[PDB]
């Protein structure tokens, strides 16, 4: 009452399908413009504001 | 065999959909769908080896739900 | 003897991306050898979750850095309050 | 913990009583559900009910909760359930809706009313309804304009 | 009953004889081993819901030694 | 036709401290209503490593303080290291 | 084939045993002396130093 | 993760080859254990072999290893297994230990060397000795003699 993973034909599972295999420029950034990482206060204003968050749920 | 897991193109779409209903007019550092893709694939792995664990435990081969849902009890999820 | 206006529905798709194939690869790299049929369907369940939960922290970050584009450390900063550790990022 | 969805984002209270199963409903509701729960469109397990009744589940259903008065979630058109049972003519739904609550001056912003909305009902089915159906659409109708007052 | 879970006197003499083959002439605020006794009552309470939990996997009532190694194994011990 | 001297023997006895009333306690607590005969060994065994973990750790951070004393503070950086959270102290 | 925890007699597993239920001097500290946590940079140091204890095992 | 004890330090791997079990250690031995593991005394399951020996029990472990040289473990005063089998004059046993490896210039520092323990051994048992047994001591005795050399 189940299915075999290991058998003949498993290899079609990991066939190379070219337009899958990689991530296209849609919503990704627009340029290569600096992008600049959270502030040490930033992180800790934004994990102030999940533990409300979550404080409420 | 390949170290294929999740095909790429279709993980990201399903990063920005996801994305989508929490802020609008987001992009993403293609690393940071990476980074994503990794961490999801590390997770369902490490996970299908405690459901394994579990399926054998009740002397089964055969893993199902309930096997899932164990491993994620344990694991302390909700 | 009347008529009736059925709901109109709202379909988010995407996480049927996580196809059979793939989960098959998931659960082989886990050294799963043999699945139950309702499998894929809670695999689908709680990737969507997982992702739910981290995508929701990381764009919190995104938004107490004053920009619209999430970066990987963003990332890796929810993987890490969500408790799950990423090294190379 | 309760709350994961099929693509549609309905739970799997939804399901039920949109299915009509009254002993799934039942065995379901036990543990079962956070009321008011928007599915990706805004509906509740309510609406559903209401929209398709199943007046033996949405008795089930209004007993617990209650839930009886839900908005729509935006982007499904603000219908209340009594607007949804009164688009859909369940009028043995419509009147049990009537009973342990109502919205009766809700004017849910459709640009319609709630009489509006029944009266919009039968223009549509004038021709094709039966006696018996004219009749609980006559009751209805004199019902609701009493209502305003 | 009451909340009495593990001895006080027992689990400090415990304590000190593991820590001094660690380190000798060592000594303890009371806090230190009221706190290692909260943290160990906690962690083996826990334990044994998860135990119970790998039990009912199995369709017993009665916990086992390898209910408590699957547990903690999925908890990521060694 | 000879004769043998055994091997000296040293005791750590202290772990049976944790008896078998207190492991019932622990386990009523845990909603267990049913044990096994070899549940009470596994369990000394358990919480023996757990502690042995912890206070290798704790013992660590009390030297590094140069110190003889260990305080509540060791124990509950001690504890975090080994994935542990207590409040309180 | 095993035991039951609850049941007639359990409550003896819940009786006050006063010279069991506190701790004893033994093995505390023997005064009041003031005691310095760990510095920041000894929990660093310490920390660093198990993590090696670690890389090693 | 292998190496969790009894509370005098003993290691599953000991208790087979304390008590001699020989479908035990064997199986054990599979999977088994990281060897020279010491109890709280400072003993080796090697040790414990030798010194019940337990022949066909310390020809299984010597084969996986080695392990065969193993000195002491503080407090257990520096006793080789070579020494711990002389000292309970188990000689098939001494014999098998001086194949696949001996350490016979250990000179184990009780104050004594490894003929001076089987000699010592010889005296406190001079009376009650076999004519075999005597005689596994004289060979033995003339053996690690032209050891040294």
């Amino acid at each position: 009452d189940g299915e075999e993973l290991i058998g003949d034909g498993m290899e079609r599972d990991y066939r190379a399908i070219p337009e899958l295999d990689a991530y296209e420029a849609e919503g990704l950034a627009l340029d290569d413009e600096d992008v600049e990482e959270l502030t040490a206060s930033q992180r800790e204003a934004a994990e102030r504001a999940m533990r409300q968050r979550d404080r409420e749920a | 065999s390949t170290e294929l897991l999740i095909r790429k193109l279709p993980f990201q779409r399903l990063v920005r959909e996801i994305a989508q209903d929490f802020k609008t007019d987001l992009r993403f550092q293609s690393a940071a769908i990476g980074a994503l893709q990794e961490a999801s694939e590390a997770y369902l792995v490490g996970l299908f080896e405690d459901t394994n664990l579990c399926a054998i435990h009740a002397k089964r081969v055969t893993i199902m739900p309930k096997d899932i849902q164990l491993a994620r009890r344990i694991r302390g999820e909700r | 003897k009347g008529g009736a206006k059925r709901h109109r529905k709202v379909l988010r798709d995407n996480i049927q991306g996580i196809t059979k194939p793939a989960i098959r690869r998931l659960a082989r790299r886990g050294g799963v050898k043999r699945i139950s049929g309702l499998i894929y369907e809670e695999t689908r369940g709680v990737l969507k979750v997982f992702l739910e939960n981290v995508i929701r922290d990381a764009v919190t970050y995104t938004e107490h850095a004053k920009r619209k584009t999430v970066t990987a450390m963003d990332v890796v900063y929810a993987l890490k309050r969500q408790g799950r550790t990423l090294y190379g990022f | 913990k309760w709350n994961r969805r099929n693509d549609m984002g309905e739970t799997l209270l939804h399901r039920a009583c949109i299915e009509g199963q009254l002993r799934r409903v039942q065995d379901l509701v036990r543990q079962g559900h956070p009321l008011n729960p928007r599915d990706y469109c805004g509906w509740t397990p309510l609406h559903e009910a209401c929209n398709y009744g199943h007046l033996e589940i949405v008795r089930f259903l209004l007993d617990h909760g209650a839930a009886v008065d839900d908005p729509g979630g935006q982007g499904c058109e603000g219908i209340t359930p009594l607007h949804d049972a009164l688009n859909c003519g369940h009028f043995e739904v419509a009147e049990l809706l009537l009973e342990r609550g109502a919205s009766v001056t809700l004017r849910t912003r459709k640009g319609l009313s709630p009489l509006e909305t029944l009266q919009q009902w039968v223009k549509l089915y004038r021709r094709d309804l039966d006696l018996e159906t004219r009749q609980k659409a006559r009751a209805m109708e004199m019902l609701l304009q009493a209502a305003a007052s």
